[PDB]
RNA sequence: UUGACCUCGGAUCAGGUAGGAGGACCCGCUGAACUUAAGCAUAUCAAUAAGCGGAGGAAAAGAAACCAACAGGGAUUGCCCUAGUAACGGCGAGUGAAGCGGCAACAGCUCAAAUUUGAAAGCUGGCUUCGGCCCGCGUUGUAAUUUGGAGAGGAUGCUUU
RNA sequence: AAGCUCCUUCGACGAGUCGAGUAGUUUGGGAAUGCUGCUCAAAAUGGGAGGUAAAUUUCUUCUAAAGCUAAAUACCGGCCA
């Protein structure tokens, strides 16, 4: 027997073309972001509040 | 034992809690509820007059015959 | 490269470490001073 | 060929169970593949090899033939002499009297 | 004790309920073994008793109930464990054709072959299978020689005394069509 | 049958009146608290379990997601005006179905809801 | 209270309600 | 048995607790193959190439405690080997 | 002689553990990194695509809310943190992917390079996930990649890919399945043949 | 003699040899008490001193532990 | 999804990975202090999901405990056992859970989950603040962590009839004598 | 040469926390004997007393890996009967529940498992004219969304702040 | 910001833990009633527990190994009445 055996890439040797995920993608991965537009309008009311 | 009777030997005065509850007994407020609820009558008999409905179970016991709020 | 200076300098220690722990006993010290040397660590002169 | 000894207790166990047929030699190997197995043990400093030693022994029941016949093995030769044997006898006959005459 | 008796007998423990009766087959291939001797207890209380052929033999399923075991300190009796035993058979055995191939399959479990190398030497006692009500009754007593009077034989019992009722008969290793159904057995 | 210590484990309930008001004043403590609202939520009719018992109903837990729907009540809605709601009973029955929802929609034609503030 | 609790409680909250007799 | 009117019920999650999930499989392949066989593993493997089958299954059954564990650790290391074959 | 501290000591036995020992193959893959002009090469790119620091994205929300009080592309940035890093590899939008090659719970990157393998995205292990964290602003990230690059630097991505991918993964793909460690010192090996010697030999 | 005064409980109870209070156990931090000696508990139980400070809790708490001073106090 | 590559690579513990790791730091843990801090956790997949944050107040203490029985078995497992003696070292802090991280032939070793109640972090956030509250002082020691479940039968069913809802107070409830007013 | 990160330390460093008491009730650990019956032994006393640890105004439990076998019920807790029933016991001394059913009271929820990735959006300090300034923690994951009788994402049209 | 609705898209659920063997203790409860110690040590149309002789192990019912939560209940102690 061999007491340390080299790996056989019994499942790494087959590439898998296609994401695991079917899942869509959702609108904000392509829209800007609506978080920074939150904070930019707090920033403006804290400049017009002087 | 021994506190009591240390109290009851020490000249310090016996604080006395007033009879404070938690829950209020009575409907308070200038609400309709408030305005018409009897503090000498009872769930059910004030319920009765306001011709509303007090428990929506069915009854554990016996009412009185001019009961109209377990239904 | 190979850290063999390193394992000299750990062993020397831990051989101190052993040395002194089994000769905090005097039944120990004793011992080592009765005990004898072998031959099979002075061979490599001629035999 | 080296020559192989049991002087261990564990051993013993094991070489009875093997003279006896309650485990033969498919099995051996069997428990012989577990999580102790496969274990490196060539290039290891020594302080670290004692460390596990020490703390790293597998717990087997031992049997109370097996501890015997370690102890017979283990027997010095000049255990059990006439001479020490009966100066045994006579020390605890003298200590019952002893323990007598405090006694009185 | 039926394993104890059973010199070519290998003891299982317990089998996966979720599992499948033909499941059973592959693991009686795995012990090279050709009779299967199955115990399946109902709520904990009722036995189901099987035997079968594991290839594809026909298989019996009883109702074990009566169960009075050894070290039960009332059999006065014992004896040699491997020892092949005289089997005892009844007319009903003989003569209805269900209760024939019951025999049979007793037979093959409980023979304890001639020569197996397990086996004790000397015979002394007797397994005897008997057809009282439409229920089978099992009973082993051991052989106790005793010399006449101017040598004759006496049994006393030994252990399992136990009653199997023949609920189905099936033409297959755990399966297959079925053959004969009691029609009378009632469920506790 | 009095081998162990019953009398360090003795009760006497001498307090009964006394529970008895004392339940009868946290029943006018909550109906005061909801003063229009009854004190109590409105409860299922369900069918008792055991065949000793399956020839009569009683009151269950809550109402069954699709016998709120059917009856028109929004789910997140119904513990605000008083419905309990239990997720884990199934109805299994046209005929519970129906009793339920003849139920619920009973408390709906006698309800009052008022238009928030 | 979590932004979701706060959230639950602005669009559901406790109702006054009378059911007639 | 009285007679009520059978209703068709919604499919239940918790029904659907059983797991199909794919990237779940992937996930259990992968740190399969990045992880390695325990001992007991590897003297099923040895055996199930060298062709003693029913005393991998044996082996297995003493090793877990259970025959189905055995069976399927037994099928989950045939079609290790199997793939490994298929992938050299 | 002098006597060392005990967590100096402890950390010098640690790496002469993990020299000596002998590691499994997803961990020699590991002891297996880049060179200095790989290593130069990838954090040029990176440089030019680092995140922002919290001083620079303020400055930039002040200048947006200073105009609106008197229409932007898509940032393009270097993707960081362990999930967010996973799980662009598992949806195969990573471009590059590198790992540091030092992580303390190991356990938390030896999934990495094989899932990046099966998934066909190019890897590589840069030695210091502290350099990754000055890359990022940060103290440490445990892997960075690269999604996606502004059309001046796209032929720079590509060519860094095809450098990386031949140059490393050819060398860590002829030895990456195997053991690592074994690296025995004269007086390892003494002590070796000292135990041969003495079991053996005659007694056991 | 094998007792003298512990400054814990006042008693001469403290070993000289053992130096240990058999009333109180001195140098322990929790004070010496057994369920068997309900007499013993009741001797040096809560109430039988002078209560410096738990006397005057209740009437703050009676009061709801308010801080400040009447309004328009000189 | 590292966490969920993580929770696999822990279900197979006798892998050749895992059994090196594992090796290599019971010798590292036997090296150090018996009980000691523990800045990262070892286990970050298994302290997730016990419910560690990477928050100003959350701990890590590894504890290695003798292993064995007293014939006699102790009635409280290891676990808890190496959970009151991390308590007892971070007396002000509050023992959250523990898990499992190493076992050796000799000892055995937990990675201990604590929460500093006193930080203002822990106190403004909720679901956390619950722990702040006073009433949880000492869980590991009244036996309120999953070992102490665990070791109390606190499960729901016909097997568990005499130790759910405690089992003393069952005990009571079923040892006293009831006599009412009207008998 | 310098500088990062990891680990480990010092400080009468800045700010905090723990110990002890009480212990009627409550959550755990540990754990007797007297007594009773039986050829003997298990048993009973008792999973009690004594000893140890830990909270509160209540504690604990608690929202089914439950009950059930029905036409089904529906987190937990307590009362009534269930019932001296099932069940274990030389089927001795004896021990001894629970489901259903009537009542009291009712209330449901939070995380880990997904990538915000078109923007760590989160948080501890300490400096403050209090309005906002920096030190940091943190990507080995702090916010928001979701917790499988679910949910996510898009679309859609009403409805709520 | 939120509720619902619909769908040619998805839908991640707790491991030295279950479980097997064994010892102690405990329960009315060897399908071990529960707990703990030691050895071995899992699964994914999975797992747990029940029903069933009805012909194969069909059917039923819930999702364990993370956590919070008032009321109905105890109360020889504390402030009183
Ligand atoms: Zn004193």
């Amino acid at each position: 027997e061999d007491p340390y055996p080299d790996t056989v890439e019994w499942f790494t040797s087959v590439e898998e073309k296609m994401p695991l995920s079917a899942a869509p993608e959702p609108k904000r991965r392509f829209i800007p972001s609506k978080n920074e537009a939150k904070q930019i309008m707090k920033l403006v009311r804290a400049i017009r509040e002087g | 034992r021994e506190l009591q009777k240390r109290k009851r030997r020490s000249s310090r005065p016996t604080i006395r809690m007033p009879n404070r509850r938690k829950k209020a007994l009575n409907p308070a407020g200038n609400n309709i509820i408030a305005k018409s609820w009897n503090k000498k009558e009872t769930l059910s008999q004030n319920y009765t007059r306001f011709g509303l409905v007090a428990k929506l179970g069915k009854a554990t016991g016996g009412t009185a015959p001019g009961n109209k709020a377990l239904l | 490269e190979d850290g063999d200076q390193l394992e000299r300098e750990l062993d020397a220690m831990y051989e101190h470490y052993k040395e002194r722990k089994a000769s905090q006993d005097a039944k120990y010290r004793a011992k080592r001073a009765r005990q004898e040397v072998d031959d099979e660590e002075w061979e490599g002169l001629s035999a | 060929r080296p020559n192989i000894d049991i002087i261990t207790a564990e051993a013993m166990t094991l070489a009875h169970q093997l003279a006896t047929g309650e485990k033969t030699k498919a099995d051996l190997i069997d428990e012989g593949y577990n999580k102790y197995a496969f274990k490196q043990k060539e290039g290891l400093p020594d302080w670290f090899l004692e460390d596990e030693a020490k703390h790293d022994k597998p717990i087997k029941p031992i049997t109370k033939e097996a501890a015997q016949a370690i102890k017979e093995k283990l027997r010095a030769l000049n255990a059990r002499p006439i001479k020490k044997v009966a100066e045994a006898r006579a020390r605890r006959k003298l200590r019952q009297a002893k323990k007598l005459e405090k006694l009185k | 004790d039926l394993a104890s008796m059973l010199p070519h007998g290998r003891k299982d423990a317990k089998f996966d309920t979720k599992s499948r009766l033909y499941e059973l087959c592959e693991l009686a291939e795995l012990y090279n073994c050709n009779n299967v001797l199955f115990f399946e207890a109902r709520k904990g209380k009722d036995l189901y008793m099987w035997f079968s052929k594991v290839p594809n033999g026909p298989t019996v399923k009883f109702y074990a109930q009566n169960l009075h075991t050894m070290e039960e300190l009332h059999f006065q009796g014992n004896c040699l464990k491997g020892s092949r035993p005289i089997l005892s058979f009844d007319a009903a055995f003989e003569q209805e054709p269900y209760l024939k191939v019951i025999k049979e399959l007793f037979l093959h479990t409980f023979g304890v072959p001639q020569g197996h190398k397990k086996s004790k030497p000397f015979i002394d006692h007797v397994l005897s299978f008997s057809v009282a009500d439409g229920k089978i009754w099992v009973r082993n007593y051991e052989i106790r020689e005793v010399e006449k009077v101017k040598t004759d034989i006496n049994l006393i019992e030994i252990g399992p005394r136990f009653v199997l009722t023949p609920i189905i008969i099936q033409e297959g290793s755990f399966g297959g069509p079925i053959l004969y159904e009691n029609k009378r057995f009632i469920s506790p | 049958h009095f081998r162990k210590h019953w009398q360090r484990r003795v009760r006497c309930h001498f307090d009964q009146p006394g529970k008895k008001v004392t339940r009868r004043l946290a029943r006018r403590a909550k109906a005061a608290a909801l003063a229009p609202r009854p004190v109590d939520k409105l409860r299922p009719i369900v069918r008792c379990p055991t065949v000793k018992y399956n020839r009569r109903t009683r009151l269950g837990r809550g109402f069954t997601l699709e016998e709120l729907k059917a009856a028109g009540i929004p789910r997140l809605l119904a513990p605000t005006i008083g419905i309990a709601v239990d997720h884990r009973r199934k109805n299994l029955s046209e005929e519970s179905l129906a009793a339920n929802v003849q139920r619920l929609k009973d408390y709906k034609a006698r309800l009052i809801l008022f238009p928030r503030k | 209270v979590l932004e979701k609790t706060k959230k639950r409680l602005t669009h559901f909250p406790q109702r006054k309600y009378a059911v007639k007799a | 048995g009285h007679k009520t009117t059978r209703r068709v019920l919604k499919e239940r999650p918790s029904r659907r607790k059983g797991a199909q999930s794919k990237r779940t499989q992937f996930v259990r392949s992968l740190i399969r193959e990045v992880a390695g066989l325990a001992p007991y593993e590897r003297r099923v493997i040895e055996l199930l190439r060298n062709g003693k089958d029913k005393r991998a299954r044996k082996f297995s059954k003493k090793k877990l405690g259970t025959f189905g564990r055995a069976k399927r650790k037994c099928e989950e290391l045939q079609r290790i080997i199997a793939e490994s074959r298929r992938a050299h | 002689m002098v006597k060392w501290p005990e967590y100096i000591r402890l950390q010098r036995q640690k790496k002469i553990l993990r020299m000596r020992l002998k590691v499994p193959p997803a961990i020699a893959q590991f002891q297996y990194t880049l060179d200095k002009n790989l290593a130069a090469q990838a954090f040029k790119l990176l440089n030019k695509y680092r995140p922002e620091t919290k001083q620079e994205k303020k400055e930039r929300l002040l200048r947006e809310a200073t105009a609106i009080k008197e229409v932007s592309k898509k940032p393009y940035t270097v993707k960081y943190g362990l999930n967010h890093v996973v799980g662009l590899i598992e949806n195969k939008k990573a471009s590059l992917v590198l790992i540091a090659n030092d992580v303390d719970p190991i356990e938390l990157v030896v999934f990495l390079p094989a899932l990046c393998r099966k998934m066909g995205i190019p890897y590589a292990i840069i030695k210091g996930k502290a350099r990754l964290g000055t890359l990022v602003h940060k103290k440490t990230a445990a892997v960075v990649a690269i999604t996606e690059v502004r059309s001046e630097d796209k032929n720079e991505l590509a060519k860094l890919i095809s450098a990386v991918k031949e140059g490393y993964l050819e060398k860590v793909e002829d030895t990456r399945k195997r053991w690592g460690g074994g690296i025995m010192g004269f007086k390892a090996q003494k002590r070796e043949e000292k135990r041969k010697k003495s079991l053996e030999t005659a007694i056991k | 003699k094998t007792h003298g005064l512990c400054r814990r409980c006042g008693r001469r109870s403290l070993h000289n040899q053992k130096k240990v209070c058999a009333s109180c156990g001195y140098p322990a931090a929790k004070t010496r008490k057994y369920n068997w000696s309900e007499k013993a508990k009741r001797r040096k139980v809560t109430g039988t001193g002078r209560m410096r400070y738990l006397s005057t809790v209740p009437r703050r708490f009676k009061n709801g532990f308010r801080t400040g001073v009447p309004k328009g106090a000189r | 999804g590292a966490l969920k590559y993580l929770e696999e690579l822990s279900k197979k513990k006798q892998s050749d990975v895992v059994r090196f790791l594992l090796r290599v730091r019971c010798w590292e843990y036997r090296q150090l202090n018996v009980i000691h801090r523990a800045s990262r956790p070892s286990r970050p997949d298994k302290a997730r999901r016990l419910g560690y944050k990477a928050k100003q107040g959350y701990v890590i203490y590894r504890v290695r405990v003798r292993r064995g029985g007293r014939q006699l078995k102790y009635q409280r497992s290891l676990r808890a056992t190496a959970e009151e003696r991390v308590g007892r070292r971070c007396s002000n802090l509050r023992v959250l859970n523990s898990y499992w991280v190493n076992q050796d032939s000799t000892y055995k070793y937990y990675e201990v989950i604590l929460v500093d109640p006193n930080h203002k972090a822990i106190r403004r956030d909720p679901r956390i603040n619950w722990i702040c509250n006073p009433v949880h002082k000492h869980r590991e020691c009244r036996g309120l962590t999953s070992t102490g479940k665990k070791s109390r039968g606190l499960n729901k069913g016909h097997r568990f009839n005499k130790t759910r809802a405690g089992r003393r107070k069952t005990w009571k409830r079923h040892n006293t004598l009831s006599l009412w007013r009207y008998r």
